[PDB]
RNA sequence: ACUAUGGUUUUUAUU
RNA sequence: AGGCGGCCCCCUGGACGAAGACUGACGCUCAGGUGCGAAAGCGUGGGGAGCAAACAGGAUUAGAUACCCUGGUAGUCCACGCCGUAAACGAUGUCGACUUGGAGGUUGUGCCCUUGAGGCGUGGCUUCCGGAGCUAACGCGUUAAGUCGACCGCCUGGGGA
């Protein structure tokens, strides 16, 4: 209730010339296992070599425009009642969000490889349908069942 | 004081609606108030003033 | 009572708390309010819109 | 079947539902749509939103009739008596009144008392 | 701020 | 005092002032008794939209004979008769004297070209401090819980009751 705090600001890679891999790396990774993260960055683009488009450089940042992320929800108590709220999301956040997503399939899925889950999700990105899109999809029909909030 | 044979002399007590004016605005105090109140409850009842109203 | 006025506003413009109409008191004081009652209430608080 | 460009709104919005009728000043109906019957439950059954897409569903009457000039009557307490307004008047229809209609005892004949939980 | 709601916790030791 | 706020027409109770005057203790209180009753209930007929004790149906829940939803009988309205009850509230018996100061509300009367809802005397009602006094303490304080003069009720540790 009364510690404050900030965020870390970090840099382009100088190779792939974006911010997605300075972050990238740290999301689904665990056990400190950044080697590992740095063996399944983007690996995917092999699965879906034909499916990828032009400059391979950009072929995984593209998808975020499709991840699309519009509103997150939160839910808090007030008295006895706990409420859910569709929020829009936040000019940085936004990004952050479209990074989480991205990944919502990468081993809770019958495919067997975090590279073909992915590909997989990756060619459902458009509709989103099925399994994994639950977090993407169900949280926008409060959004669409409710526009009169404070 | 109690004749309805005026209502331009009347309307200065009431609203648009018909209603009474409370004598704390008009200066009448409650004496002259409660006369005025007869002339406008009379002019009422002989359909020279609105009584109710809806719109 | 009721409120006059030719047309409703686009805004509440609300100075005072607990106040009906207009989105507010929704399905609220559904019991009894009384006619001597609120009296007997400015007996026991006179400065209740200063707190 | 011809455009006759007058009409003449009934709007009621409850702490449970909203009501929306399209009339003529003949007092003659032509189409009504509610906050209940667009699919809604328990608290969210008066809610803005709940009659905002009532109203949607309302102001695709009287096209062959051609009204876009609109009278608004309104009724009760709930929030639905205002984001119906906005809708309709969006939906091609131009306001010229908006009156409240509330029938009111003044006053009679016993203090309304009820659900104490 | 107000969830739609619940009844009941053996006794005894600073004199 | 219970109580009185749709309006009308008839009828009628009690209260207030100036100055002048008449009568003259005609003034006060009071066991028993009398008259007066909000609501509920009851005598009896009529009414009965609505509200709704009984209760049914539904729902809630451990249960639900209650709180919640839909009804619904008595009762609530009238005339007339009973029943005298209370967190009866300005809690403090009835009537009357006495005491320092201020401000406000209301309404008479007498006075001021009122040539001012306003003033200066002065009564009745009323509202808030507050001096003296009282009170564990809050609080009363000229409409006293103070100080005096008359009359009459009520009280005596909790529980059982």
């Amino acid at each position: 209730r009364r510690r404050v705090i900030g965020q870390r600001k970090i840099l382009p890679d100088p190779k792939f010339g974006s911010e997605l891999l300075a972050k990238f790396v740290n999301i689904l990774m665990v056990d400190g296992k950044k080697s590992t993260a740095e063996s399944i960055v983007y690996s995917a683009l092999e699965t879906l070599a034909q499916r990828s488009g032009k400059s391979e450089l950009e072929a995984f940042e593209v998808a975020l425009e499709n991840v699309r992320p519009t509103v997150e929800v939160k839910s808090r108590r007030v008295g006895g009642s706990t409420y859910q709220v569709p929020v829009e999301v936040r000019p940085v956040r936004r990004n952050a969000l479209a990074m989480r997503w991205i990944v919502e399939a990468a081993r809770k899925r019958g495919d067997k490889s975090m590279a073909l889950r992915l590909a997989n999700e990756l060619s459902d990105a458009a509709e989103n349908k099925g399994t994994a899109v639950k977090k993407r999809e169900d949280v926008h029909r409060m959004a669409e069942a409710n526009k009169a909030f404070a | 004081e109690i004749d309805y044979k005026d209502i331009a002399t009347l309307k200065n007590y009431i609203t648009e609606s018909g209603k009474i004016v409370p004598s704390r605005i008009t200066g009448t105090r409650a004496k002259y108030q409660r006369q005025l109140a007869r002339a406008i409850k009379r002019a009422r009842y002989l359909s020279l003033l609105p009584y109710t109203d809806r719109h | 009572i009721k409120v006059r006025e030719n047309e409703p506003f686009d805004v509440a413009l609300r100075r005072f708390k607990r106040s009906c109409e207009k989105a507010g008191v929704l399905a609220e004081v559904r019991r009894r309010e009384f006619y001597e009652k609120p009296t007997t209430e400015r007996k026991r608080a006179k400065a209740s819109a200063v707190k | 079947r011809k455009q006759v460009s007058d009409g003449v709104a009934h709007i009621h919005a409850s702490f449970n539902n909203t009501i929306v009728t399209i009339t003529d000043r003949q007092g003659n109906a032509l189409g009504w749509a509610t906050a209940g019957g667009s699919g809604f439950r328990g608290s969210r059954k008066s809610t803005p939103f709940a009659a905002q897409v009532a109203a949607e569903r309302c102001a695709d009457a009287v096209k062959e009739y051609g009204i876009k000039n609109l009278e608004v009557m309104v009724k009760g307490p709930g929030p639905g008596r205002e984001s119906t307004i906005r809708a309709l008047n969006a939906a091609g229809f131009r306001i010229t009144n908006i009156t409240d209609v509330t029938p009111i005892p003044h006053n009679g004949c016993r203090p309304p008392k009820k659900r104490r939980v």
